[PDB]
């Protein structure tokens, strides 16, 4: 099997730049007899099915703009958007054709940049509704954030907690262009009855030191 | 114009099979290669393998050997696609791509079908339980005030959540669902100024139209 | 007493007119080598492989343009070596008609080297000279230009290169190597 190796995983891009990706093969997809390049791009956008972009590494599909340019030979292949556009947003797969399996590259997903934003954090205690039931969820957002990398720790009476812990990130956001962050430890009402203090450290790039919320159970 | 059409979204048990359709409107499938590549939730794109409709020779990636089984009806202009034994792992959007003939030895994936999502569970139709996201008791600085609606323990997906009837749209974003058991569970954030809340009304309406309930619950400060 | 096989390259970069060319030159061979102990059978080769007619299905219908006539390309990518090995398993088999003690020939038509084949032509050349396979190789237009190219003509054909290799400018210059192809055969029949 040929490994496509895609760099960068995803890339900070804003209206009028040239940007680059990279798509190395860990085999030579030149074939001597035509010399042509078995290596296609293909663009993906959200929601919709992948898009056939560029062919033989260098020719253009019928429809894609001028601005989409295809370089590189054997090994090392490059796709290039000279002034990125907004509807260039997207997720851009490399794929072999030269030998079976045939096989695609992890993706480029572009996204739009803005300034750094820290997350505005919220933890939230389990409603007396869902304790009724005999569960108990503790809720974490950690809101409007750029860029998207962050990390979330839970606390309970100062210990770090793993189990229970389920999370959900947003799509950058069309708007703000920010992401956000959804963290819940769900337990049962006995586990949640018997601990008092209930925390949620996020850890980003805006600050050396993890922005920390918390909560009481024996606190109202 | 000229596309391939997919079937519908798939709901089956584990253990069962299911068969994928593509239909291709403009062209034969006698003419080209008929591609099946599976794309799992926020992942890349998994060729499972490719049909010659003009003799019915099949390649696969071993991977999916004993999983996938690709057929073709030149009767109908239609390739399918089998999966067997059926586990979470097959949950995923499949798509049907061609490969055009264009005098070449070989060619790229040139057409691309819709996509057809294969969902795998046990779950039957359960709707889910709205639990209210207030801030405990002690806390408020803040100019702005985040809330919260957690849909829990529904079955299948979609659901959708508004907050007081789609009058608030800013602040407002919605977390993607995650599988909790066999069951999701999601959760939506708003976010109003401190003057408005509690003074004023926040409510989540969330709607699962599979179980035919629909749920509005008053986001209310904690007890005390 | 001779078991004659094609191996005839189906792949995407031969156009129509240049396939049926190929077909016409299959055809006229069998008419040239028609002796009374002389069997032929033929397989199609890109990415798939497919045997068009078995010795036992030419000793049933010694028709040659009968058999030839609905041959239909495959089209794809070339997998040479894949081609040969199953040309030597299942062509030179009792099951399809071949004969114990016979003379096993093999005509390779291709337009360009093999590229992603499973196997290499080290995989397979060895079963073939020890299954006593004399290889005869046609490699046509552009693709064989380079002194690496030449050299895969080489490995396909039995030693030496210049009793066994053909080499043609394109299809319409197959009908060139005719006479020249059935003299090379005849010497050692
Ligand atoms: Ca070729
Ligand atoms: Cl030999
Ligand atoms: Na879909």
């Amino acid at each position: 099997d040929i490994e496509m190796t895609q760099s960068p995983s995803s890339l900070g891009v804003s209206v009028g730049e040239k940007v680059t990706m990279s798509c190395k093969s860990s085999q030579n997809l030149l074939y001597s007899s035509n010399q042509k390049n078995y290596l296609a791009w293909y663009q993906q956008k959200p929601g919709q099915s992948p898009k056939l972009l560029i062919y033989w590494a260098s020719t253009r599909e019928s429809g894609v703009p001028d601005r989409f340019t295809g370089t590189g030979s054997g090994t090392d292949f490059t796709l290039t958007i000279s002034s990125v556009k907004a509807e260039d947003l997207a997720v851009y797969y490399c794929q072999q054709y030269y030998s079976y399996p045939l096989t695609f590259g992890a993706g480029t997903k572009l996204e739009l940049k803005r300034a750094d934003a820290a997350p505005t954090v919220s933890i939230f205690p389990p409603s007396s509704e869902q304790l009724t039931s005999g569960g108990a969820s503790v809720v974490c957002f950690l809101n409007n954030f750029y860029p998207k990398d962050i990390n979330v720790k839970w606390k309970i009476d100062g210990s770090e907690r793993q189990n229970g812990v389920l999370n959900s990130w947003t799509d950058q956001d069309s708007k703000d262009s920010t992401y956000s962050m959804s963290s819940t430890l769900t337990l049962t009402k006995d586990e949640y009855e018997r601990h008092n203090s209930y925390t949620c450290e996020a850890t980003h790039k805006t600050s050396t030191s993890p922005i920390v919320k918390s909560f009481n159970r024996n606190e109202c | 114009q000229v596309q391939l059409q997919q079937s519908g979204a798939e709901l089956v048990k584990p253990g069962a099979s299911v068969k994928l359709s593509c239909t291709p409107s403009g062209f034969n499938i006698k003419d080209i290669y008929m591609q099946w590549v599976k794309q799992r939730p926020e992942q890349g794109l998994e060729w499972i393998g490719r049909i010659d409709p003009a003799n019915d020779k099949t390649k696969y990636d071993p991977k999916f050997q004993g999983k996938a089984t690709i057929t073709a009806d030149t009767s109908s202009n239609t390739a399918y696609l089998q999966l067997s034994s059926l586990t979470s792992e097959d949950t995923a959007v499949y798509y049907c791509a061609s490969e055009g003939h264009y005098g070449y030895d070989g060619y790229a994936m040139d057409y691309w079908g819709q996509g057809t999502t294969v969902t795998v569970s046990s779950a039957k139709t359960t709707p889910p339980s709205v639990y209210p996201l207030a801030p405990g008791s002690a806390a408020q600085t803040n100019s702005m005030v985040t809330l919260g609606c957690l849909v829990k323990g529904y079955f299948p997906e979609p659901v959708t959540v508004t907050w007081n009837s789609g009058s608030l749209s800013s602040g407002v974003h919605t977390f993607p669902a995650v599988l909790q058991s066999d069951l999701y569970t999601l959760s939506s954030s708003v976010t109003v100024p401190s003057s408005p809340r509690p003074s004023e009304t926040v409510t989540c309406n969330v709607a699962h139209p599979a179980s035919s309930t629909k749920v509005d619950k008053k986001i209310v400060p904690r007890d005390c | 007493d001779s078991d004659i096989a094609f191996l005839i390259d189906g792949s995407g970069s031969i156009i129509p007119h240049d396939f049926r060319r190929m077909k016409e030159f299959v055809s006229t061979v069998m008419e040239q080598l028609k002796k009374s102990k002389t069997l032929f059978s033929l397989m199609q080769y890109s990415e798939e492989f497919r045997i068009h007619f078995t010795f036992k299905e030419f000793q049933n219908n010694p028709n040659p343009r009968s058999l030839v006539k609905p041959i239909t390309q495959l089209l794809g990518r070339t997998h040479t070596a894949t081609g040969i090995r199953k040309v030597v398993r299942e062509l030179f088999n009792i099951t399809n008609g071949a004969r114990k003690n016979a003379f096993k020939i093999l005509v390779v038509i291709t337009d360009g080297e093999k590229f992603g084949d499973p196997l290499g032509y080290e995989d397979v050349i060895p079963e073939a000279d020890r299954e006593g396979v004399i290889r005869y190789v046609i490699g046509v237009g552009d693709a064989f230009r380079s002194e690496k190219s030449r050299q895969e003509l080489n490995t396909i054909a039995s030693k030496p290169p210049r009793d066994h290799v053909f080499q043609v400018n394109n299809f319409e210059a197959l009908k060139t190597i005719q006479n020249q192809l059935r003299e090379k055969i005849f010497a050692i029949e």
